[PDB]
This record gives C-alpha cells, sequence and structure tokens, in this order.
C-alpha cells in the first residue's frame, strides 16, 4: 500500500437516505436530539493525537450558552487517566458520548457520513488518513496545522489551528459553529472532490 | 482506378493533420504536472503546423520541392527539434510519474515544481542542440545535397547524434521506468494514482509502438538495406507523427 484511500469503500452511496435523518436517527440511540455534532476517532494519549487539547476545548466552551446547541462524540482508548476525564465530561453532560470499544470500518463510514464535523487535534500526524475518511462522506475537518493535515485541507476545505492550543481549538468550533448554514452543503462538496484528488 | 484511392488518403491525412493541431490546441486551451503537459502539447502543435503539412504535400503525395532551398534547412530543422521535443516530454512525463510512484516520500510539490521546470526547459535546450546541431558544431551541412528533393542530411555522424539524441537515449530510459509505472497502473504497489499510472503507461507504449518503425528502419538502411522502398519509409515516417495525434486523445480520455 501507499496509504491511499480506496474510494470504493468510502463513499457515500453506501449509505441510505438523507443526511439529516441519519444525524437524527445517531443521535437518538445516545439520549440526544438534533445539534450541531462534533466528532473525535483516535487513540488517547498526551503529545501525539490530542485528545487532551479537545477535553480542555470542551471545558472551555462548558460554560457558554451555544454549548447547548453542540454534541461531542468522542471514540478512542488508551492512557487510563484520559479515559476518565472522557468519562467524566461524559457524566457532567448528555450532550456527550464516549465510546471507548473498536468501532468496524462500515459503522465508522455511517458515522462520517452523518455527524459532519470531524476534531482532528493532532501534535503531528504523518498522513491524515481520518481527515481522508471524513472528507469522502461529507465531514467537515477541524484539525490542527501540522503534518499533512495542512498539506490536505485548504482555503475552502476545513479549519486549520496552531498544535495543542486548547483555546485556538475551542474557538474554531465556535467559528465552525457560526458556520453552520446551508452553505454546509458547499462546504461538504469541497471536502469530497479534494479528498478524491488523494485517491 | 490508381489515383482516387491516394486523393482519398490525401485527403484523409490532410484531416488528420488538422485534428491534430485542434486536438492540442484544445488541451492547451483548457491548461491556461499541467506545465509539462503544456510542454508537450506545444511540441505537437508545432509538429502538426509546421512539421506535417510539408511533409504530407511533398514527402507523402509527390509534388516536388520548388520552394525556396533556403527554407529547406529550416523545415529539417523544424522537423527534428520537434519530434525530438515531443518525444522527450513523454519521457519525462514518463519520469515524473516513476519519480511520484518509487521516490513519494522525498517528492514534496516545491521539489516537483522545481525538476518538471529543469525538465521542460532542459528537454528545448536538447531539441535544439540535437536540431541546430551540424552548425554550432559545425561539421556538416543540415540537407542532403545532390537532390532534388528536401530530404535531411544522412551523413553518418549527424544520423547517430541524433538518433541516440531523440530515439535510442529516451527510449532506455522509458525502458527502464517502465516496469514500475506497468505495476502501479495494475495495483501492484488509490484509484486516482492507478489511473494516472495507467494513462502514463499507454502514452509510452504508443510512443514506442509509434516511433520503432522509422528509427528502427532507418538504422538497418546503413546496414545491406540499400533499398527499403520510400513507401514503407514514409508510412513508418507518418506512423511517427500520429503519435502527436494519439496523445490528445489518450490525455483527455482519463
Ligand atoms: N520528413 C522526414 N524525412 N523526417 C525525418 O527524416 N526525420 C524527422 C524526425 C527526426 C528526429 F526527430 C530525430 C532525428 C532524425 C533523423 C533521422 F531519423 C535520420 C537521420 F539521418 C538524421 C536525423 F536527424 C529525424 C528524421
Amino acid at each position: 500500500s501507499h496509504n491511499g484511500i480506496d474510494c470504493s469503500f468510502w463513499n457515500e452511496s453506501y449509505l441510505t437516505g438523507s443526511r439529516d435523518e441519519r444525524k437524527k436517527s445517531l443521535l437518538s440511540k445516545f439520549g440526544m436530539d438534533e445539534g450541531v455534532t462534533f466528532m473525535f476517532i483516535g487513540r488517547f494519549d498526551r503529545g501525539q493525537k490530542g485528545v487532551d487539547v479537545l477535553l480542555k476545548a470542551i471545558e472551555i466552551l462548558s460554560s457558554k450558552k451555544e454549548f447547548q446547541e453542540m454534541r461531542f462524540i468522542i471514540i478512542g482508548k488508551g492512557d487510563p487517566e484520559l479515559e476518565g476525564w472522557a468519562r467524566s465530561l461524559e457524566e457532567k453532560h448528555g450532550n456527550v458520548k464516549v465510546i471507548t470499544e473498536m468501532l468496524s470500518r462500515e459503522f465508522v463510514r455511517e458515522l462520517y457520513g452523518s455527524v459532519d464535523f470531524v476534531i482532528i487535534p493532532s501534535y503531528f500526524e504523518p498522513f491524515g488518513l481520518v481527515a481522508l475518511e471524513a472528507m469522502c462522506l461529507g465531514a467537515i475537518p477541524i484539525a490542527s496545522a501540522v503534518g499533512g493535515l495542512r498539506d490536505i485541507i485548504t482555503n475552502e476545505t476545513g479549519i486549520l489551528v496552531k498544535a495543542g492550543d486548547p483555546g485556538e481549538l475551542a474557538n474554531a468550533i465556535l467559528k465552525a459553529l457560526e458556520l453552520s448554514r446551508s452553505d454546509l452543503s458547499k462546504f461538504r462538496e469541497n471536502c469530497k472532490k479534494r479528498a478524491m484528488s488523494f485517491s | 482506378l490508381l489515383s482516387v484511392f491516394g486523393v482519398l488518403i490525401l485527403t484523409l491525412l490532410g484531416f488528420l493533420v488538422a485534428a491534430t493541431f485542434a486536438w492540442n490546441l484544445l488541451v492547451l486551451a483548457t491548461i491556461l504536472p499541467h506545465n509539462l503537459v503544456a510542454s508537450m502539447a506545444v511540441s505537437n502543435v508545432l509538429v502538426a503546423a509546421l512539421v506535417m503539412p510539408l511533409s504530407l504535400v511533398h514527402e507523402l503525395s509527390g509534388r516536388r520541392w520548388q520552394l525556396g532551398r533556403r527554407l529547406c534547412q529550416l523545415w529539417i530543422a523544424c522537423d527534428v527539434l520537434c519530434c525530438t521535443a515531443s518525444i522527450w516530454n513523454v519521457t519525462a512525463i514518463a519520469l515524473d510519474r516513476y519519480w511520484s510512484i518509487t521516490r513519494h516520500m522525498e517528492y514534496t510539490l516545491r521539489t516537483r515544481k522545481c525538476v518538471s521546470n529543469v525538465m521542460i526547459a532542459l528537454t528545448w535546450a536538447l531539441s535544439a542542440v540535437i536540431s541546430l546541431a551540424p552548425l554550432l558544431f559545425g561539421w556538416g551541412e543540415t540537407y542532403s545535397e545532390g537532390s532534388e528533393e528536401c530530404q535531411v542530411s544522412r551523413e553518418p555522424s549527424y544520423a547517430v547524434f541524433s538518433t541516440v539524441g531523440a530515439f535510442y537515449l529516451p527510449l532506455c530510459v522509458v525502458l527502464f521506468v517502465y516496469w514500475k509505472i506497468y505495476k502501479a497502473a495494475k495495483f501492484r504497489v488509490e484509484q486516482k494514482e492507478q489511473r494516472a499510472a495507467l494513462m502514463v503507461g499507454i502514452l509510452i507504449g504508443v510512443f514506442v509502438l509509434c516511433w520503432a518503425p522509422f528509427f528502427l528502419t532507418e538504422l538497418i538502411s546503413p546496414l545491406c538495406s540499400c533499398d527499403i522502398p520510400a513507401i514503407w519509409k514514409s508510412i513508418f515516417l507518418w506512423l511517427g507523427y500520429s503519435n502527436s495525434f494519439f496523445n490528445p486523445l489518450i490525455y483527455t480520455a482519463f
């Protein structure tokens, strides 16, 4: 392999219905209802994949009115303290779900195909596979401006922030929440073209 | 009768010259590694516009060269220059794809842009020094005298120089890189890079297949083939010229 993405697997055509319908159906099974959905998927660790930055950004965002309109799905496992901190936030709020089991590719595809926003707060990323997989299904990326993530994401494809800085990430999530208009559709298709450009 | 078929085929070839010109011009228009694409299309536009029409009338139909003999040299120079340039543009594109497949790591946008610009500049420089070669190196004349016909200088030194410069060296480069390119085209270490590899491999195959009869029979003539019928010589020449038309058809197919 050469770390390309399979356009014949990560495609929306495998998915059924409208994107809003899929997002509503997915939220329902977590006791939640229609909100603006954010997703992290990766290992929990200090210094590499950036779950610590994302947790701090969430703690910052928890104090503001706009927090009522957000939803957060954290997916992964690893450093036990990060897992406990994540569970703590899951228990404090009903708009936060945490999954610590490994999920199938088909399920993760269904996730990417309804979740509408993926956060990739990495300290360093070589290839940006997660960003391409998300982009190929319409999820808009919010990643730190490191590694191949800045190669992949351009002016009109996502949001970039400085790695390791929680406040900038929380501000980015606020800007993306502000970004929630019908324009999302344009912003989605840009992603889907650029991802195909990295097949 | 005899010449009815000949008129029909000459009309067809004139149409072909025009389609070559137009198709390359279209590919050039949609542009303005797209700089290598532009360089190749420029060389093929120049072939169809300068080289092919004059060969079509003179060498292929039969009308004798009553044009100014001071321009016979310019037509020969354009032919040599543009065909050498087209061959080496195909091989530069081949080198670019082989470096995309094998040298995936260090071939960042900065490096790739630098190398492709160097290759374009070098392509045209070598086409110049091969075309206008017996002038600076000054060891002969560029046309074959003693002929009431406009034919390239068949002097041995220039012949070896120009054919190794235009066909055999680029042929060796493409035969070096073709293995990895074909492997990539078949997914043997995602759909976009495979499509790129397949296009380049087809371009190389048609180049080799289009120019090999002419150069091969141009090497066996000086070795007892003192009578290769010039009808087949011209067929092989124009099969080489049709590469200028097949390259657009191949590019616009991907
Ligand atoms: N219309 C006619 N007759 N074109 C030709 O012969 N070319 C045009 C294309 C070409 C070339 F791109 C590079 C080298 C040669 C060449 C050759 F094959 C034999 C020689 F002895 C000298 C040469 F320069 C040619 C020949």
